[PDB]
RNA sequence: GUCUUGGAGGUAGAGCACUGAUUGGACUAGGGGCCCCUACCGGGUUACCGAAUUCAGUCAAACUCCGAAUGCCAAUGACUU
RNA sequence: CUGGGGCGGUCGCCUCCUAAAAGGUAACGGAGGCGCCCAAAGGUUCCCUCAGAAUGGUUGGAAAUCAUUCGCAGAGUGUAAAGGCACAAGGGAGCUUGACUGCGAGACCUACAAGUCGAGCAGGGACGAAAGUCGGGCUUAGUGAUCCGGUGGUUCCGCAUG
RNA sequence: UGGUGGCGAUAGCGAAGAGGUCACACCCGUUCCCAUACCGAACACGGAAGUUAAGCUCUUCAGCGCCGAUGGUAGUCGGGGGUUUCCCCCUGUGAGAGUAGGACGCCGCCAA
């Protein structure tokens, strides 16, 4: 449950999501994360559906990171009214999610805890996923 | 502690705002004054070419004063250099004020050029 | 208070202009000088 | 020239022998003193800013300049214009009679005067000095205004570090609080 | 059915006033013709170009038109004759 | 029209150079807590918020230090029409 | 005008975005403003450069002022966005009224009506030693046809002639 | 060696030495010519006691800022395909960042 504090504008365009994200296709702060696979809008409530239902399964766990952040106001005209006549009420918030962008990072956790604590948040997120760990070179 | 602008330092910030007003030549080369502490010079320059056409200074072993670095007797170079380009014949020149005030004895250099002939 | 009032001649008595001026900020019978073509020179032009 | 003949005879070589510099001219000096009223009539409602003229010209006959407010203030008076406090940024040889009127004449007319400002340097060489009284300076008349103000006097040195400047002012002989 | 809800608060727009390169890089250009309309000085004038009241660029003595660079990222219109 | 060549413009992309928004860590001006005392100066406890600043890392139609692909304006060499 | 109409709201002008790298380019799409103000906030000559921060001080305070470094601009630029500006178009002095008559080669834009830029000439100036600049405000808003009446001037006409 | 120019910070910030007879400098004074919202700091003026300290020149550094590739990718003209909020090839273009690297300057004119 997060929202941007004071935005430059209250009603914004919807954009065209395509291609790979500009950056952050690589978990680097913590150990294990989920990387998304499709392009989608992720609302505010679903990261709230994530940071809860990971700390269910992460009773004594490390810090849970979220590299996503919502800044796009998805917008509704009030229902059962005609087309046109002004752009509608800002219905809440919605985040920018390209495919390939590693969503979360979770640290202080072994393999086998991270294959279910990170799995159950992916049932709440509307995007097909894959588990992604780290790598050195480097 | 108090950092000061040198009298050469900020002077070329005052000189370039004259350089954005005049074209250097127009069969009329530009003419600047260099007022040092000791003795004061005069060159005849022109863009585009950058050719110093003819020149002298108060430092000149020919035609000494010999008061050397004081009032308009040191503007004999203002009389001399206009007589020097008079044999070039060129010209009714453009006059740079340098970064100094056209006041005297900086004015008195260019004063000495006009009855030495050159129309400006 | 801004009122557009002509600035007539004194050599000939001839209006010839419009100027913007303020009633408060310039309450006097204001006077500039301009060029009257029927007087061919620089000419004292009071407000009228 | 009693302060002026003081350091032009002994003080500038005395710092050279204390610790070195090249080029014996490389020695800090007295640069400039900026006397201030800062008053602004408290708060513009006197209306006499210009009362501070008569109060200031007899410290030294230097004509002063009222400092104009360079900003509009939301919490007090006023917007820009309507100046706030006077100023003499004196220099030169009138400098070296202002300070002879300070040390042995008017600075003991501070009532509890012993020594002062261990830390009032600006860190890198200026010397700040606040003044809270105005019977201090000698040609001020007690027959005159009888109203109470305050002042600053900002003594400026030449040294890079106030290390060298504080030790300069002690060769000047400035009574500090120790 | 329908309820009547408005309104839009934002419908207005100015008349579109034009800019851009009115000539090209290499044009013969008569005296006093407008090279390049500007809001300000987006490009400076050089040889035989003036500056208008709208700070516009227009050529005095005829000939070719070259768009140049000051250095580092600053353009400059000069007019070279035949 | 087609190739060469010259250009204007800040888009798609990108990245943070600014205008903003933002994740996390160090740093801690200020604050609160808790006590001592404050009858007052003040001090100590923070796994308490926290401005700057800094190490990384995200994102912008009304953000660009940068900037393509074509597209338009022409030249003079043609090769067709 | 209209996502049937009504009610609501808008009708014109300037700026931005949507606008697809020339330029335009729509909707009851997303933001602001405009029906003025400056006798100087105009012209010119000549100077100078910001905001914020830290350091210390007079009642001095989280900040009015004052000093030393930082500070390419985070300041201002009448008013609001875009562009632009420190060699200044930004601040300060002095002298001033070019906030100019007759124009105008030529261009830009476009249904037309319009609107915009102007090098250069003459008349006389202003500022400046000159060089030279000056036909209003850094630009882009702040304004509206025709008809009808009034005012100033008219080596114009005037109903057989004056 | 000084003065004036022309070239995109490859020219610059920063650190460190070295130079002054001549030149540029600080420096000295303010009766003059003229200035400060005040004042010989500046601006103006005439003089030569002191100086490398600062300016300025040269020399070393790549800490910063700058320039700047090749290859490869994002994007994309033009076809062609699809599982069509998007994705895939093929032809040609090709970014941005990064990087190999360059660079803390050249080229004049006059004057001694």
């Amino acid at each position: 449950m997060l929202l941007p504090k004071r935005v430059k504008y209250r009603r914004e365009h919807r954009g065209k999501m395509r291609g790979r994200a500009k950056g952050g296709t690589e978990v680097h702060f913590g150990e294990f994360g989920i990387q998304a696979l499709e392009a989608s809008w992720i609302t505010n409530r679903q990261i709230e559906a994530a940071r809860i239902a990971m700390t269910r399964y992460m009773k004594r766990g490390g810090k849970v990171w979220i590299k996503i952040f919502p800044s796009k106001p998805y917008t509704a005209k009030p229902l059962e009214v005609r087309m046109g006549s002004g752009k509608g009420a800002p219905e809440g918030w919605v985040a920018v999610v390209k495919p390939g962008k590693v969503l979360f990072e979770i640290s202080g956790v072994s393999e086998e805890v991270a294959r279910e604590a990170l799995r159950l948040a992916s049932h709440k997120l509307p995007i097909k996923t894959k588990f992604v760990k780290r790598e050195e070179i480097g | 502690m108090i950092t000061k602008t040198s009298k050469n330092a900020a002077r070329l910030k005052r000189h370039a705002r004259v350089r954005a007003k005049l074209s250097g030549t127009a069969e009329r080369p530009r003419l600047n004054v260099f007022r040092s502490n000791k003795h004061i010079y005069a060159q005849i320059i022109d863009d585009v070419n950058g050719v110093t056409l003819a020149s002298a200074s108060t430092l000149d072993k020919d035609l000494n004063v010999e008061s050397t670095g004081d009032t308009s007797a040191a503007t004999k170079v203002g009389e001399l250099v206009a007589k020097r380009a008079a044999e070039k014949g060129i010209s009714d020149v453009v006059f740079d004020r340098g970064g100094y005030l056209y006041h005297g004895r900086v004015k008195a250099l260019a004063d000495a050029a006009r009855e030495a002939g050159l129309k400006f | 208070m801004r009122v557009n009032i002509t600035l007539a001649c004194t050599e000939c008595g001839e209006r010839n202009y419009i100027s913007k001026k303020n009633k408060r900020n310039n309450p006097d019978r204001v006077e500039f000088k301009k060029y009257c073509p029927r007087d061919k020179k620089s000419t004292l032009h009071r407000e009228t | 020239n009693r302060l002026k003949e003081k350091y032009n005879k002994e003080i500038a070589p005395a710092l050279m022998t204390k610790f070195n510099y090249d080029s014996v001219m490389q020695v800090p000096k007295i640069e400039k003193i900026v006397i201030n009223m800062g008053v602004g009539d408290a708060v513009q409602n006197a209306k006499a800013i210009d009362s501070a003229v008569e109060e200031l010209t007899f410290i030294a006959g230097q004509k002063p300049v009222v400092t104009r407010a360079k900003k509009s203030i939301a919490g007090f008076r006023l917007r820009e214009g309507m100046p706030i406090g006077a100023k003499v940024t004196l220099r030169g040889e009138r400098m070296y009679d202002f300070l002879d009127k300070l040390i042995s004449v008017s600075l003991p007319r501070v009532r509890d005067f012993r020594g002062v400002s261990k830390k009032s340097f600006d860190g890198r060489g200026n010397y700040t000095l606040g003044i809270k009284e105005q019977l201090i300076f000698p040609e001020i008349d007690y027959d005159k205004v009888t109203k109470v103000r305050g002042m600053d006097i900002v003594i400026v040195t030449t040294a890079n570090t106030d290390e060298e400047a504080r030790e300069l002012l002690t060769q000047v002989g400035m009574p500090f609080q120790k | 059915s329908k309820k009547g809800v408005g309104s839009t608060k934002n419908g207005r727009d100015s008349e579109a006033k034009r800019l851009g390169a009115k000539r090209a890089d290499g044009q013969f250009v008569t005296g006093g013709s407008i090279l390049y309309r500007q809001r300000g000085t987006k490009i400076y004038p050089g040889e035989n170009v003036g500056r208008g009241g709208d700070d516009t660029l227009f050529a005095k003595i005829d000939g070719t038109v070259k768009f140049e660079r000051f250095g580092r990222d600053r353009k400059k219109v000069s007019v070279y004759p035949v």
